[PDB]
């Protein structure tokens, strides 16, 4: 389980796209 | 679009779940949790071929897509949220998860979508694994925080934290707050929600017990079982064993129970003169009271969960008793018989009998897998098995070190005087944590709750020591001779009436805990000779 | 140590002679007698502390409801908790469930202490009266929590039934911890009577009393025009008419209350609800058909 | 009802789900067996 | 020790007779004398002694 909840934080995170846009417009409205 | 559709169906579905009369209570409080306008998604939803540009687009498909992927993230979110939290935080879940059905059954109407058993079991990386993520995460807080920091009151069957300086505090990932969407739906719903949770936080009883059941099912329960025999294994062969030498030797080579007539006063200053390396042992609570709660607490977790169990199983049972033929005794008027209209009633409920008409009209493949179905509905637990007597006779097997029963006795019979059991070691322990505290000062209750006995009892019972700690134990005799005598006196600031009170009130529980114990842990005897002549 | 009469009714035949057997028999019969009533009365008391602790659990378990959060709700728009009775600071505090808790175990001591006895030649075997006390002291209780009122037209919410219900469940489980019983069997026993239409002393269940409340409350009060199905609500819903309700209809119709209704009901409550709500569109049928012919 | 059965009962659910999606006398029996089950019909047996 | 009835013996019937000897003295003398005081000829642990 310790091994495992490391390879969801590290092994997390590893763009022209008209809903990655509107994701980050949208996103920045709430954080 | 998409986004908007899924906002929509996500709130419609935390509406619907939303309490009744919390609604009506909060309209009269003045705060009104404002019902979401109704909406005309339905003809878009519908849209199989939008003609635009020479080209056919199927709409559906395209809101599906994307509606899909919501799904997952709220599943996701979820699961995320847990993990974040501690162990009374599974109650909300619950909740959250029984949301995100509701959307997804709203959603089904108009959309076709994965089954949501394989998107929650995608969700909870339990497709290509045996135990998901909520399964572990239980584990993990049970072994971080359960254990450890929490003290059982058997009267009202809860738990609760230990006190400020046993508080065990661990940095939790506190996660990112994404959209209401995600969650409950709106931010008031969220809210609202979050307020109805409230409540489950402050304690773990029956109705975490039941979540925590329903959500690991047969396989988890089994491995947190076995993995909390594993905790216990490692405490009583480790760390407790190894103070539990330690403490044997600190303790008197003999210690006689002094005859009534030197009096109450007089026998609580001599257990105090005795005793009084236990008694100022620094690590006695920090250490050996502390690792016994983390036994005491994962024993009472095995009992507890069975119990959960069986609530769930025999519900399971009567729901499906109707589709397996089974009955109950019905009323018999005079001029009528038991069999008569037994026999009666099941012809009228011969068209549910599941099995017999699948194997009237069904396909051999559907016939074989109705027939493993209904195998596995009627065999449960509850009918006929039992799991916490194996526990306790596993932990007994933990215990195969000398010291726990020590050297044979003297008189071929019996120890007494001697201190060489682990009984006895208890009752040094007992007297310790009888003896009253300052009025600001807290207690072992208030610390460790009722687990720290249940760990103690059990040791005990396993070693088949409880007849003669029931005997020989300290406290157990001051208490007899005060009863006698009913003198009043402060030795060694110990006021000797509210000293054996308080051993009264540890006496019950410690002889219902030993009994249970005995009641669930359901021969020739060692015999002596009789006196013999040197004639032969 | 009340075990310890029952016990010694065995003793009773000790005191005849065979000079006397005008007496034997009188004396007999006597034992008997006793011993049945000692462990009627054991069982009788057991069942009361038990029905105590239930009480005092469906007060807890009522606390957790929903309800009770609607003054946090509000007080957050604008700018004792359950678990605190459970934090125990000195065992010389003693709570009722303390008191209620010490007396059930150490009575089932009692209880639980030998498997049967035998007074002149019969056999008696003291769990089974426990038993078959709480089978019909959770009957008793059922039908007491549905709350019902013919003149009132008054019940419980299935969802609040369905908690005190379950609460009773965890408490009746725990007696395993104390008796051999088989807890399971009298539930079994219990509550698959409760899903037909009279049990088997042929005395009204939830069931029938729900059935019967459904139809001539609240689906009589649609037709009198005061309450609507709600699609939207998956509910049925007060109309904001001059009216005397005493109930609100989405409080018995949404959702989690069908859900809980269900539960209680199963597939044989439930199936004999429908085939009530079947005779009402029967007699409605037959009704129109006479204005098709006219 | 339905909600609460394959939840309950899901190996008997998911038979009598199989069973009623694949005569005009014996499909009444699939149906009676399916509605106690609470799985809507087109037609309503108890009807 | 179930083994200690051998040499133990006398002590079971010992115990037995003196125990036995004051609940029928008990008995007849609660049934038959005038209380002192309310709690004479009153013994509220006397289950207790024939439990054991
Ligand atoms: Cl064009
Ligand atoms: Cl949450
Ligand atoms: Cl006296």
């Amino acid at each position: 389980i310790r091994k495992g909840i490391q390879l969801r934080k590290v092994e997390e995170q590893r763009e022209n796209d008209v809903a990655t846009i509107l994701s980050r417009r949208i996103a920045v409205e709430y954080s | 679009l998409a986004d908007q559709i899924f906002a929509y169906y996500k709130v419609m579905a935390g509406s619907l779940l939303l309490d009744k009369r919390l609604r009506s209570e909060c309209k009269n409080q003045g705060a009104t949790i404002h019902l979401p306008p109704s909406n005309r998604y339905e003809t878009l939803l519908k849209q199989r071929h939008v003609q635009l540009l020479g080209r056919s687009i199927d709409l559906n498909r395209l809101i599906t897509q994307r509606v899909s992927a919501a799904m997952y993230k709220s599943l996701e979110l979820a699961i995320g949220r847990f993990e974040s939290e501690d162990l009374t935080s599974i109650v909300e879940l619950d909740g959250l998860l029984e949301i995100n059905r509701m959307t997804h059954k709203l959603l089904s109407r108009y959309l076709t979508l994965d089954g949501f058993d394989a998107m929650f079991r995608e969700a909870n990386h339990n497709v290509s694994a045996p135990y998901g993520r909520i399964t572990l995460h239980v584990f993990w807080e049970l072994n971080y925080d359960f254990l450890p920091n929490y003290c059982y009151n058997g009267s009202t069957n809860r738990f609760v934290r230990t006190v400020l300086p046993f508080s065990q505090e661990f940095q939790r990932d506190k996660q990112p707050n994404a959209q209401p969407q995600y969650l409950h739906g709106s931010k008031a719903l969220n809210l609202a929600y979050s307020s109805i949770y409230g409540s489950y936080r402050n304690f773990v009883g029956p109705p975490h017990f039941q979540v925590i059941c329903r959500l690991l099912g047969y396989q988890g329960i089994a491995v947190v079982m076995e993995e909390l025999l594993k905790v216990v294994k490692s405490l009583l062969q480790g760390t407790i064993l190894q103070y539990v030498k330690t403490l044997m030797e600190v303790m008197p080579k003999i210690c006689r129970l002094p005859r009534h007539e030197y009096g109450s006063p007089g026998i609580l200053e001599f257990f105090h003169h005795q005793l009084k390396d236990i008694v100022e042992y620094a690590e006695l609570k920090t250490v050996c009271f502390q690792n016994l709660r983390e036994v005491g607490n994962a024993i009472l977790f095995c009992l507890l969960i069975e119990q959960s169990l069986s609530l769930e199983e025999v519900c399971d049972l009567l729901h499906a008793a109707p589709f397996q033929n089974i009955l109950p005794r019905v009323h018999v008027k005079e001029g009528e018989r038991l069999d008569a209209k037994m026999k009666r009633l099941e012809s009228k409920y011969a068209p549910l009998h599941l099995v017999p008409l699948i194997e009237r009209l069904g396909t051999p493949q559907q016939i074989a897998i109705a027939r493993e179905g209904d195998l596995l509905t009627k065999e449960r637990l509850c009918c006929g098995l039992s799991m916490f007597e194996v526990i306790l006779t596993r932990i007994r097997s933990f215990l195969d070190d000398p010291i726990w029963r020590g050297p044979l006795p003297s008189n071929g019979v019996m120890h007494v005087d001697e201190c060489v059991e682990f009984h006895r070691l208890w009752s040094a322990m007992q007297f310790v944590y009888c003896i009253p505290v300052g009025t600001h000062e807290f207690t072992v209750e208030q610390c460790f709750g009722d687990g720290l006995h249940w760990a103690g009892c059990m040791i005990i019972v396993l070693l088949g020591q409880q007849r003669r700690f029931a005997v020989l134990d300290f406290c157990y005799h001051l208490l007899k001779v005060q009863k006698h005598d009913g003198k009043d006196e402060i030795i060694k600031n110990v006021p000797l009436k509210k000293m054996v009170e308080r051993i009264r009130k540890f006496q019950i529980l410690n002889d219902e805990i030993i009994t249970i114990l005995d009641k669930y842990l359901k021969e020739h005897v060692r015999c002596f000779q009789p006196p013999i002549h040197q004639s032969l | 140590y009340s075990i310890a009469f029952p016990l010694l009714c065995t003793h009773f035949m000790s005191c005849t002679h065979e000079l006397c057997p005008e007496e034997r028999h009188h004396i007999g019969d006597r034992s008997l007698s006793l011993c049945n009533m000692f462990l009627d009365e054991m069982a009788k008391q057991a069942r009361n502390l038990i029905t105590d602790i239930c009480t005092e659990q469906c007060t807890l378990s009522d606390q957790l409801l929903p309800k009770h959060c609607a003054k946090t709700i509000s007080q957050a728009v604008n700018k004792e908790k359950p678990g605190v009775e459970s934090m125990r600071k000195n065992r010389l505090v003693v709570t009722n469930l303390d008191k209620l808790h010490t007396a059930l175990s150490e009575l089932c001591f009692s209880i639980n202490y030998v498997p049967n006895m035998v007074v002149w030649e019969h056999t008696f075997t003291p769990r089974e009266y426990l038993t078959s006390h709480l089978e019909i002291r959770f009957t008793k209780s059922i039908v007491g929590m549905t709350m019902y009122n013919q003149a009132t037209q008054e019940i419980a919410k299935p969802s609040e039934l369905l908690t005190s219900v379950r609460a009773y469940m965890t408490v009746l489980q725990s007696i395993e911890n104390y008796v051999q019983i088989d807890i399971t069997r009298v539930f079994n026993n219990v509550l698959l009577q409760q899903t037909q239409h009279l049990d088997s002393h042929g005395e009204p269940t939830i069931t029938s009393l729900y059935t019967n409340w459904y139809l001539e409350t609240l689906l009589r009060q649609v037709s009198n025009g005061h309450i609507a199905y709600f699609p939207a609500m998956k509910a049925f819903v007060n109309l904001p008419t001059e009216n005397e309700l005493t109930f609100n209809a989405e409080e018995y119709s949404d959702i989690s209350e069908m859900r809980s209704l269900s539960e209680l009901l199963g597939p044989y409550g439930m199936k004999f609800l429908s085939e009530s709500l079947m005779w009402h569109i029967s007699s409605q049928v037959a009704e129109l058909k006479k204005l098709v012919v006219e | 009802l339905r909600d609460v059965l394959s939840y309950h009962i899901p190996f008997l659910v998911s038979s009598i789900e199989d069973f009623k999606d694949h005569d005009m006398k014996v499909a009444m029996n699939v149906y009676e067996l399916s509605s106690a089950a609470g799985l809507p019909c087109e037609i309503d047996p108890a009807l | 020790q179930p083994g200690l009835l051998g040499p133990k013996a006398l002590f079971v019937f010992m115990a037995l007779s003196f125990a036995r000897d004051e609940i029928i003295w008990l008995l007849r003398h609660a049934d038959n004398m005038p209380k002192k005081s309310a709690d004479d000829f009153i013994d509220k642990h006397i289950a207790e002694l024939i439990f054991y």
